[PDB]
């Protein structure tokens, strides 16, 4: 693990997805963000995994 | 011991000032005054009594009570004074079972309800030697009434969190009702009676009627049975990699 | 829920009293400071998204060791239910401004905060560090007015002593 | 309880949103006629002693088996138990229109009282005919158009306020209904 | 004691709470009746013996059993202790206006005053026949200011609520 | 409430006999393995702050609605007090654990916990999901198969310590469903 | 289906005739409309994932008591098959756009769904809340066209006439 | 429990005049500073959690043998009934700064807190102490003179209110003493 705390100060970035009560968790538990229904997403069901090599 | 109800959605319990002046050399108490006092015993009045609605001629055979109360300070001695009054007797043991007469001293004088049959039935053991004085004074006088209200506030209903039975805090919630509702309504016939010598317990809608505001008062009802079956033995199974696992 | 009209009727039912002469002048209190507490609320209400976004970072520039194997904001999901938290939080001064009172603060934000926040590891000194950030990021002509920033500042550093 | 600035708070929260510009026109237009919600409060909590007695005096009047034997309000107990019983009734309806909100005369007075006035035999058909006196007693306060109490008011209307307090009426004349 | 500011007090102290927001809008509102409860306060400080001594010999003009023997006042003894019943309300009601609440009415004026006139045999509704005398004499537009008549006579229509 | 003596004590005397020696092979064994029954729930007390957090947030992660404006995990204030009452359920299930009997579960914190959910407005369906992750998180204590936290015991199984307390945790969906 | 060719063939074949003069009339008005009920079938099927997800959360913002014990939103799998259902719903419309008629939402969508929305016990007018949301969110020139907006509206509210 | 209002009546009512024109331009001279007195309060309300911090371990800095084994702020338990007390000390004066008049203080905080602290041996040497640290950081938070957090304030003269707030802890240190 990392430990983030040996780099200076201002290196270390984080960004939150929205700054809204609203969008990271609806009055409904359809939640792109937060708990286990960041899965239910149209897209990303598959991948690019032909790029590399048929290893 | 959080209690997600309590001073939240309630209000603060009333009392006096402090219990410090009892220590004080000069004083016996915090002086209130006759605004500050008169306003104190509107609350004994309601919590005692229910809302009995006592009439000017029947607090006037209170007029004792109080005099003592405004001069030696103890609210618990005021509680005592009114249980064994005419007043207290003709409305919840002239008339009632006695059942009835028990689970009211829970209400008015501890803010819960009876947790078993046990304790129950140990305030009939103290009924046959001595009468009702030996009810109310071993209620006063016990350990309960000492670590929740003391000589200091009056004895209200608690929202505890931490019961000591899940049952007690139903009971409770069936025994005080909404702000307008009385403890004369039922001819005797302790609401109770059954569920503490059975062993079951209460209505969902009875006790959803006497929750504060704010708090779902009655939502979580499924449309089929309340209670629960103690016959029944189903079948809950984990879900291992291979199978399903009944650890039963 | 208190308030200035949820207290003086609360000690009317108390002693079982009409609406008195004293408690007609308390609303009189609320016909005169509204004016800086309803306009310190609807700056706050068109200026959130920009508000939160720079309370939530003053937490992670501050503390870089939230992002270890096992602290509070160690993956995505806990980064953005950081800044969901503090958007609670504003939403909830910017209730309090409305009702006049500090009554949705501190039944639907504080109450059970001190026992939520230690069972989850979530640090108080980092929920503190983001409100105390933007208690002096306050500016007295340019953001609101002289009064305003006054009511905005009260509920402010009521969660700072409260949390803390 | 909640007030009537309370009120907008517990629907927006429901919404998780902020309390925006457009709520806030329908509370600056609270507290700019304002004023009036005091100018009229004291209007009726000034002849509350007289309108509870001039409301059960009326209720004898068009149903008088009531002080028959057997009536409800028969005897000299039970006669000064609705009088008061009464006043428990424009105290919570006084409170409600000092906030703005139904939520304080729901909660702490029409809660279970049908549910206990047919557990004490209170003729229920004949309490509605208490409050609804009193209710139009009250109306004409706040319209200042009572015969006696000309009470010196300032120069508008009230038309509003006391169509608040009409509805405030008509709950508790549902509840027990 | 009843005032706007011993309310806010003890009900903050009751759940043991600093003194809020909400508190300090209340007693804003005691800064804007102060301007006409304490100018109807200073006017029946000096109009009083013009004022009482209208009261009474017009409380017995509707009233004039009241001077056969048996009944109160049948002697002169007794009318100048009438007088002094009634010069102890408005120097109570003149206390009521300075401090704001009912304070001084109804623990000094009221309490206890329902069982010394039921055993003394005297009639109370000679007296709510004599403080409403004071009522409908009293017009705005010379005597005093706008406000000022609706504090006075707000508070001379408690006593008679609780009198009846 | 009784435990495993005292729960054969009370089925002789239905039929008033005596203890004896058929009957006290189920209680000669219940001492024999008696050591690894005090083993067991120091595995479960040491570890029980650990398993309430991760039962209950475990919970919100499969359910995303109980902390969206209108679930039963929303505040702060909701969130304590399932905080408090899954700690109440695995507190009252090492008792059962350790007395070798389900009387002290069943009787106070189970009797009549119905009620006061279907009252209070509690999800029963997510409830029981909390009590049986933490099922998963005791059976993994006791037989030590645990991915963090090994803990030090002696060698042998403990194979039917792991499925009673996994029959203790059955009683509590059995009673709130 | 019920569209405009299985209608005139069906009337054609009950009869027992061939296609006459009128039966090819309707196919001519199927070609004059079909140029604005495309482009709404392909404006809903390029942004459906994003459609959907709003307006399932419509429903919980006007029904928040469906996260109460014994609902119908309670757990994770109940809002899976909740969000499920209503993009089943915003499926059949884009799917009566391409035929052309009310085929595939009374066959699909509607026959039946009475009596099971009633025995699973899911309320109906939280079915509507979703449906109704969409009809007033969308923007006649903004995302679609006049006449597109005119037949992806009217069948919004032939499903809504349809659970009502 | 009285006010600065409701004491020129009490000096009143032994004299039994009216409250004339001539007294009351003391009460004149209460609403000139009325928003005065509302921004002192204030100020100190803001900073009362760091007021009691840093007053109760300054305590601890100008006498380390309090923490020795047998001091009076030993252990964890005394540690903390230090800094609750030093809580309620400081609302008690802000009740009475608020209303002008020592008579909340007096009766609600300091009745019998003399005999108390001898009864259970908290020694008052330290406590006229960390009273008198937080009586000299309250006229820094009066007066605008402290060294961090310079609130936002109007200009004016405030050398009044903060006398008249250190009066209050010389009515604290006079009856612990
Ligand atoms: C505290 C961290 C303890 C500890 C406890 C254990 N938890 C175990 C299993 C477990 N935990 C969760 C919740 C977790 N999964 C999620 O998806 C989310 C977020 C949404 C969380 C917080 C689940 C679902 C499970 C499995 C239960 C089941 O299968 O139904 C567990 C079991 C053993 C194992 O993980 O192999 C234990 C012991 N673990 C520790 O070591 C510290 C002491
Ligand atoms: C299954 C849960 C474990 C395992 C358990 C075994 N523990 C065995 C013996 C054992 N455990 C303790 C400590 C326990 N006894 C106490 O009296 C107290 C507290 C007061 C505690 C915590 C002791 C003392 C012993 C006895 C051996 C010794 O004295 O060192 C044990 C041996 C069988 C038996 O003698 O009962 C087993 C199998 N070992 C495992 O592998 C699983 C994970
Ligand atoms: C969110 C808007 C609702 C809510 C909805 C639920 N609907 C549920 C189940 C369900 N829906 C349908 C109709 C759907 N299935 C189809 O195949 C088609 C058309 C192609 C449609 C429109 C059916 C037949 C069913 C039952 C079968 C199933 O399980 O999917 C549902 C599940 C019910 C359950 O879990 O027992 C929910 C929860 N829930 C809400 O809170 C609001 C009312
Ligand atoms: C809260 C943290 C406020 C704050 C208040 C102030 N306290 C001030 C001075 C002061 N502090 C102490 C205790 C301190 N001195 C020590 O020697 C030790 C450790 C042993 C500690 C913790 C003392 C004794 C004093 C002086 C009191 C006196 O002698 O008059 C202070 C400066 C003086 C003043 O302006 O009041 C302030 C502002 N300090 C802060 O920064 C935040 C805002
Ligand atoms: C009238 C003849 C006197 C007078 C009377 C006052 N007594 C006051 C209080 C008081 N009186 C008693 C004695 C009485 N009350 C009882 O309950 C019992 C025993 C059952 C007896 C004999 C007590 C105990 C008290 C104190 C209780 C209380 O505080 O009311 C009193 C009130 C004083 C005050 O306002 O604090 C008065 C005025 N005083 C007189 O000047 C005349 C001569
Ligand atoms: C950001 C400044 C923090 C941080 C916060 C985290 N908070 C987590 C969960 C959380 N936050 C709250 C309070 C919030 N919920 C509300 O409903 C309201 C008021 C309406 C407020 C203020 C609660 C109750 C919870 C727990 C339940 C949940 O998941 O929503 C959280 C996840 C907890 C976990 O890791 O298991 C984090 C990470 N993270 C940071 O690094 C700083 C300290
Ligand atoms: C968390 C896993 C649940 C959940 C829990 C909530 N429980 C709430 C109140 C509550 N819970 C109990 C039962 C508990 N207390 C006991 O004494 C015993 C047995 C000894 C048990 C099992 C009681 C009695 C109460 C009410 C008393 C009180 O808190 O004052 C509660 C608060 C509801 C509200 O704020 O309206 C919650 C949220 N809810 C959930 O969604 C998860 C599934
Ligand atoms: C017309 C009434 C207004 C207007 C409204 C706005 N709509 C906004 C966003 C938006 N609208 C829809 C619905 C619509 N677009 C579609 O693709 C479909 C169906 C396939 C429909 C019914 C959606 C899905 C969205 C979100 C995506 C986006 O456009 O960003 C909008 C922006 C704020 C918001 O997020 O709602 C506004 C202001 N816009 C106008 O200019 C006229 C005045
Ligand atoms: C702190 C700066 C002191 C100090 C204080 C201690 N006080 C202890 C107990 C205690 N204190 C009070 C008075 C407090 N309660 C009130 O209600 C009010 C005002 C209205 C005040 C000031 C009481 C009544 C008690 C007894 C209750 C209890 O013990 O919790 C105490 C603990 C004593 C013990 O553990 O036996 C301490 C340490 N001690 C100090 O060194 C500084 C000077
Ligand atoms: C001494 C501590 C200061 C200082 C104080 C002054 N403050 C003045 C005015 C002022 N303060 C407030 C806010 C106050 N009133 C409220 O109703 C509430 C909360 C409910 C609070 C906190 C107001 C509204 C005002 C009036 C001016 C305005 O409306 O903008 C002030 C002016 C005179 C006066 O009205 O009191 C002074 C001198 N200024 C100083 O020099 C020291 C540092
Ligand atoms: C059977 C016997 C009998 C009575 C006792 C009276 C009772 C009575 N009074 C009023 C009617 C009224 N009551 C009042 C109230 C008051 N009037 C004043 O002069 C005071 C200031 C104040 C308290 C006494 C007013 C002002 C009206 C007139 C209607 C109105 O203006 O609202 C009404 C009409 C209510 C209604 O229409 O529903 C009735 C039934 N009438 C009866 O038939
Ligand atoms: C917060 C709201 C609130 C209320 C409204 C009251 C509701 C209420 N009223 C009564 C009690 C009563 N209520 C009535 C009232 C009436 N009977 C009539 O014939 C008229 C139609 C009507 C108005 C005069 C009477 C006569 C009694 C007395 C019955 C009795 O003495 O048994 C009681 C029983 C009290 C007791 O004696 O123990 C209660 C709870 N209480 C409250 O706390
Ligand atoms: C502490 C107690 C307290 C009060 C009693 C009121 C007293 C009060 N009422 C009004 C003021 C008013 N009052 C009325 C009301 C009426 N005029 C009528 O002809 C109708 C009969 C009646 C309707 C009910 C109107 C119309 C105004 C002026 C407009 C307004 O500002 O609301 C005003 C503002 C001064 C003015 O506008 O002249 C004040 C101070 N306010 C208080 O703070
Ligand atoms: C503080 C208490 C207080 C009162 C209750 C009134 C009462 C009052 N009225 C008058 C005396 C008078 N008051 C009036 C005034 C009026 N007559 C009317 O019918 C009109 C409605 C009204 C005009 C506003 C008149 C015309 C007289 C002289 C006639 C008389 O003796 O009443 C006097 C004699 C001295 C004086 O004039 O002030 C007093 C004390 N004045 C007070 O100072």
């Amino acid at each position: 693990f990392v430990d983030y705390q040996i780099f200076a100060p201002g290196t270390v970035k984080v960004s939150p997805d929205s700054v809204n009560a609203n969008e990271l968790n609806p009055v409904s538990g359809m939640s792109k963000y937060i708990g286990k229904t960041q899965k239910l997403v149209g897209d990303q069901g598959i991948s690019d995994r032909s790029d590399k090599l048929p290893m | 011991a959080f209690s997600s109800i309590q001073n939240v959605l309630t209000d603060a319990p009333l009392g006096t000032p402090s219990a410090m002046g009892f220590l004080d050399e000069r004083t016996e108490k915090p002086l209130m005054g006759p605004s500050e006092m008169d306003e104190l015993v509107y609350a004994v009045y309601k919590q005692v009594f229910g809302n009995a609605h006592i009439m000017e001629s029947e607090r006037a055979e209170l007029r004792d009570a109080e005099s003592l109360f405004r001069y030696l300070r103890d609210v618990r001695e005021f509680v005592r004074a009114l249980a064994k009054s005419n007043a207290y007797t003709s409305r919840f043991l002239q008339g009632n079972q006695q059942y009835r007469f028990f689970e009211l001293n829970f209400k008015h004088l501890l803010g819960r309800g009876p947790r078993s049959l046990e304790e129950m039935a140990s305030h009939s053991a103290l009924y046959a030697e001595g009468g009702f004085e030996a009810v109310i004074d071993a209620i006063l006088d016990s350990d309960e009434y000492a670590q929740e209200f003391g000589s200091t506030v009056v004895p209200y209903c608690r929202f505890k969190g931490e019961y000591p039975t899940n049952e007690e805090f139903n009971r409770m919630l069936v025994l005080k009702g909404a702000n307008s509702t009385s403890d004369k309504a039922g001819k005797g016939r302790s609401k109770l009676c059954y569920s503490i010598a059975a062993g079951c317990s209460q209505n969902w809608l009875s006790m959803s009627k006497a929750l504060p505001f704010g708090t779902e008062k009655g939502t979580g009802f499924n449309l089929i049975s309340s209670s629960r079956n103690p016959a029944a033995r189903p079948r809950i199974g984990t879900k291992i990699p291979g199978g399903v696992v009944f650890s039963s | 829920m208190k308030s200035v009209i949820t207290t003086v009727v609360s000690a009317a039912d108390a002693a079982g009293r009409f609406p008195s002469n004293s408690d007609l002048e308390s609303i009189q209190g609320n016909i005169q400071r509204s004016a800086a507490r309803l306009e310190a609320a609807e700056k706050l209400a068109g200026n959130h998204e920009a508000v939160v976004k720079e309370a939530g970072d003053a937490c992670f520039a501050k503390y870089a060791y939230l992002k270890n194997p096992g602290e509070a904001g160690e993956n995505q999901e806990k980064i953005n239910k950081c800044y969901r938290d503090v958007d609670h939080y504003m939403r909830l001064v910017n209730y309090c401004l409305v009702v006049g009172g500090t009554g949705p603060l501190d039944e639907w934000g504080i109450a059970g905060a001190r026992e939520v926040y230690r069972t989850l590891n979530l640090p108080t000194s980092a929920y503190v560090a983001s409100i105390a950030y933007t208690r002096d990021r306050l500016c007295v002509p340019r953001d609101m007015s002289a009064q305003a920033g006054v009511e905005f500042s009260a509920y402010l550093d009521y969660l700072i002593n409260a949390l803390s | 309880m909640l007030d009537a600035f309370s009120r907008v708070v517990v629907n927006s929260d429901a919404k998780a949103a902020y309390v925006g510009g457009s709520d806030l026109q329908a509370l600056k237009s609270f507290i700019a006629d304002g004023n009036k919600r005091l100018d009229a409060v004291n209007s009726i909590v000034s002849n509350a002693s007289c309108m509870v007695s001039d409301a059960v005096s009326g209720m004898i009047c068009e149903n008088p088996g009531l002080i028959s034997p057997g009536g409800n309000c028969y005897t000299n107990r039970r006669m000064a138990a609705c009088l008061r019983d009464g006043e428990i009734i424009l105290r919570y309806v006084s409170y409600a229109l000092l906030a703005g909100d139904a939520s304080v005369l729901e909660d702490r007075c029409l809660n279970g009282l049908k549910e206990t006035y047919i557990a004490l035999g209170v003729p229920t058909n004949s309490s509605i005919r208490a409050v609804s006196i009193m209710k139009a007693q009250a109306v004409a306060f706040i319209t200042n158009t009572a015969t006696e109490r000309k009470m010196s008011f300032a120069a508008g209307d009230c038309t509003s306020l006391a169509s608040e307090v009409a509805s405030y009426f008509d709950r508790v004349g549902a509840a027990i209904s």
